């Protein structure tokens, strides 16, 4: 998970 | 907005959708080429293609389970084609990438067509 | 083999499935959560929740155009994950993670369900 | 395009  | 992301869901999806593809669950329409038959999801040709885009968004033939391609087209180079929608990948070859780019070029897959004319390019 | 691949082609392919979503274009599906309706495509349900693949697959239950969520089930934690997904962004927030944890473990959505548990060790 |  990422911050996009 | 304020969202995470999940890097590898996309590819994930895809994968799936291949397997659906593989094991014949859901697809639902014939693309007949040259009298070559290939199952598919309409949803997944229309997402990779502006002609597929076009066909099942017409009022009409939205409802038809078969779809016969102009005769010209190669049944090789449109399963190439249908190959890569349902995994991003190519297989091009020398032998294949005049067939490859004009099926590609009928099916309106830009990006396709762009690796194709680069790749021819450097050979000439 | 000795493929070519296109980094972007999934995520192109999401995408527009999402655009299909937002046209209401080939849903062949209305998932019912207490009272709250939600169109879209079995196939991307089936790619995304172990749920909606065991459904889907099933002989009977693959021809129905309604399926109705256990009555437990929070709409909006719904909406987070068909948002989800359809573009691999999840909308997490202090106020929702319980129902979007909740319906994650119900649809069988493994990588939600890691990062909501993630999300909830981190506050206590 | 990449060589996967
Ligand atoms: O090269 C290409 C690939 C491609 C895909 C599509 N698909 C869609 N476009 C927009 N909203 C939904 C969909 Cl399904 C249309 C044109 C082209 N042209
Ligand atoms: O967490 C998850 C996400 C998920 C998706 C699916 N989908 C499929 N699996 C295998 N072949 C095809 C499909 Cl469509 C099954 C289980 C789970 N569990
Ligand atoms: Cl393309
Ligand atoms: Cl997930």
């Amino acid at each position: 998970w990422v911050i996009p | 907005d304020s969202c995470i992301q999940f890097t590898r869901h996309a590819s994930d999806v895809l994968l799936n959708l291949n397997r659906l593809r593989s094991r014949d669950i859901l697809t639902d329409v014939v693309i007949v080429v040259s009298r070559e038959q290939f199952r598919a999801h309409k949803t997944v040709l229309m997402a990779c293609s502006g002609l597929f885009y076009s066909i099942f968004t017409d009022q009409l033939k939205c409802n038809l389970s078969v779809i016969n391609l102009d005769p010209e087209i190669n049944p090789e180079g449109f399963c190439i084609l249908l190959d890569f929608m349902y995994t991003s990948r190519l297989n091009l070859r020398e032998g294949n990438i005049m067939a490859v780019m004009a099926t590609a070029m009928y099916l309106q897959m830009e990006h396709v067509v762009d690796t194709c004319r680069k790749f021819i390019k450097a050979s000439e």
